[PDB]
């Protein structure tokens, strides 16, 4: 694996310096001489599908640690866990406003990246790796968030939708999927508390500013883009490890920037003073839920609260079951560690009043003649 | 029973043997088209570490 990984690193400098031509030549000066052709073809026709098929069937092995075995036996090296993590960043930024540049491969290299995703350890590549490795991973985030701001802002028809076509159809076909199959990566195996610490957050947060932002825009590319976005924020949820819906107990969580930073820095790096500034335009979790439980009971159907449906339920049906087992009314073992008090007030009560809001928005909307949503709110609670 | 590490450096020296010349040879989709599910195939099989 290690001489396997290391050729595919090696192939990924070389992916980097044709796809250059292809963007210099579709630029300016046109030839169709492709000195690389064997380089592309052998990248897109050999390389993705065997990097397609070797992490499907090793990803246990490079997500066990010696701590914890998953597969049936050995477990990837650090240097291991730190060249796929490099691969991921690479392959991830070389697809990066280029999807149409790959044309029929495109499919192709997002699939990589979902299994690359899947076989992620990091955990371990964040706490004890390179700088460069971790600063490629750091990075990636950093793009996407900058990437959906571009995407949202464009959507709030600040331009018709040049560059906003290629950001657009990459973020809906490349960056969005990859992402939110990163975050429920990182949900399952418990990742957040040890990735999404000091930038990853803000990039995240940034992330969950802008696509929450949604709510007040009425258009029809929104409303296609609804799932996908809805999809991706509740993988968020579930993998941030902040209490952004509960600013006002963030003093009592370890995993925020805010704690682990000094006032003295958290200036040098622009920041809004407050964790309750972080993203200021999220109503808190006891609004969020008054609001539901009035659109609940006042038989509003579909049509008039689309933005709660696809996207706040998603949100608080997962970002419920992630606190409720780190606040009151969870199985503690806290006898040694139960000095702090929780960063969060779920209980039982707020799941029970979300699911019975949940049932009364189904009916509302029990004969009407379409309604595709139900199937998604339906896994999501 | 298992492999005796022999057949593995056998696998082994198939795997890079058929990598390293597909890498180098210009662009056939009937060579292609077989030459990766035996690749797919061969690294399935070696063991990681």
């Amino acid at each position: 694996a290690f001489g396997f990984l290391q050729q595919l690193l090696r192939w990924m400098d070389i992916s980097q310096e044709f796809i250059a031509h292809l963007e210099a030549v579709v630029s300016s000066g046109r030839v169709e001489k492709s000195p690389h052709e064997q380089e592309i073809k052998f990248f897109a026709k050999i390389l993705l599908p065997l990097i397609n098929q070797y992490f499907t069937n090793h990803c246990l092995y490079f997500l066990s640690t010696p701590a914890k075995v998953l597969g049936s036996g050995g477990h990837a090296s650090n240097k291991e866990k730190e060249m796929i993590t490099s691969l991921f960043c690479k392959l991830a930024a070389l697809v990066r406003h280029r999807v149409s540049l790959f044309g029929t491969d495109a499919p192709a290299v997002v699939n990589c990246l979902h299994i690359l995703a899947r076989s992620l350890d990091a955990r371990t590549v964040m706490k004890s790796g390179p700088e460069i490795v971790k600063a490629g991973l750091r990075s990636f985030f950093e793009s996407a968030s900058e990437d959906i701001e571009k995407m949202v802002e464009n959507l709030r028809l600040g331009k018709v939708s040049k560059g906003v076509g290629q950001n657009l159809t990459y973020t809906t076909v490349a960056l969005l999927p990859v992402l939110t199959t990163l975050f429920q990566h990182i949900a399952q195996h418990q990742f957040g508390d040890d990735v999404i610490l000091d930038d990853v957050q803000v990039s995240c947060y940034r992330t969950l500013c802008s696509i929450y932002s949604l709510g007040t825009t009425k258009n029809t590319y929104v409303e296609k883009l609804r799932p996908a976005l809805g999809e991706c924020l509740a993988r968020l949820a579930a993998a941030m490890p902040v209490a952004f819906l509960e600013p006002q107990l963030n003093e009592y969580n370890a995993c925020s920037v805010y704690t682990t930073k000094s006032p003295r820095e958290r200036a040098i790096l622009g920041l809004p003073n407050s964790v309750e500034e972080m993203c200021p335009d999220i109503p808190v979790l006891d609004r969020l839920m008054a609001d539901i439980g009035g659109l609940a009971e006042s038989g509003a159907r579909y049509t008039e609260m689309p933005h709660v449906i696809e996207i706040t339920l998603p949100m608080l049906c997962s970002y419920l079951p992630r606190w409720w087992e780190r606040g009151p009314e969870a199985p503690p073992p806290a006898l040694p560690a139960g000095a702090p008090p929780p960063c969060t007030a779920v209980t039982s009560d707020h799941l029970n009043s979300l699911l019975g809001n949940i049932l009364r928005i189904i009916v509302n909307n029990l004969g009407i003649d379409e309604a595709t949503w139900m199937k998604r709110l339906a896994v999501f609670a | 029973g298992v492999t005796s590490e022999e057949e593995l450096h056998l696998t082994r020296k198939l795997f890079w043997g058929i990598f390293d010349s597909l890498a180098h040879k210009k662009y056939d989709q009937e060579l292609y088209r077989m030459a990766m599910p035996c690749l797919c195939a061969i690294a399935g099989a070696l063991p990681p570490d």
